[PDB]
């Protein structure tokens, strides 16, 4: 929020709430933050024509190009992203290993 | 001094000895599409790209004409 009040007077003005980029930009170090807003930023003379930058949740289009300075190298684990619901049928397993890994 | 109209056309002869080297004036460059300028001197003349089929190109034109346009706008982009 500090950093969208530092470039020139723009700003969140649909129903979306900073929280929710937020939780979505865990990975991010603070000069990443101010790369990223400057990236959004540019959407102001990019493709919109606007004198300001609602917003839209543009954010999910670029979001997932832009990454932060972590993040480098190529190194995956989570790609597969499958989730607990894709279980292999591990029906006498599964619980017992969700419920230790949870509470 | 030979003549009091001076700004709206005047004649050089080579026979009259001057000339003026004021460092640098600043003055914007044709656009290539009223202009063609490249193909009339006959250069090794740049691929004329068109704006559709590359796409990519149009986003950097479009990067670059952000500025020009924003000129007005009087925000200094830094693209």
């Amino acid at each position: 929020e500090y950093f969208f009040s530092k470039n020139q007077i723009m700003k969140l003005n649909r129903d979306l709430q900073f929280s929710d980029l937020s939780l979505e930009t865990e990975g991010f170090s603070p000069l990443d933050l101010e790369i990223f807003t400057e990236k959004i930023f540019y959407d102001l003379q990019l493709e919109r024509d606007c004198d300001n930058v609602v917003t839209r949740e543009l954010f999910s289009k670029s979001l997932s190009a832009f990454t932060p300075s972590a993040l480098r190298g190529v190194k995956l684990t989570k790609e597969t992203n499958i989730k607990w619901g894709d279980i292999g049928a591990l029906a006498n397993a599964k619980d017992v290993l969700l419920e230790t890994l949870e509470w | 001094d030979c003549f009091s109209k001076d700004n709206s056309h005047f004649i050089i002869d080579p026979n009259r000895t001057k000339l003026i080297t004021t460092n640098i004036t600043n003055r914007r460059p044709l656009p290539l599409s009223r202009s063609n300028l490249q193909r009339y001197y006959g250069f090794a003349e740049t691929f004329y790209y068109d704006l559709h089929i590359f796409p990519y190109v149009r986003q950097l034109v479009n990067i670059l004409e952000t500025s020009f346009n924003c000129s007005q706008r009087g925000i200094t982009l830094n693209a």
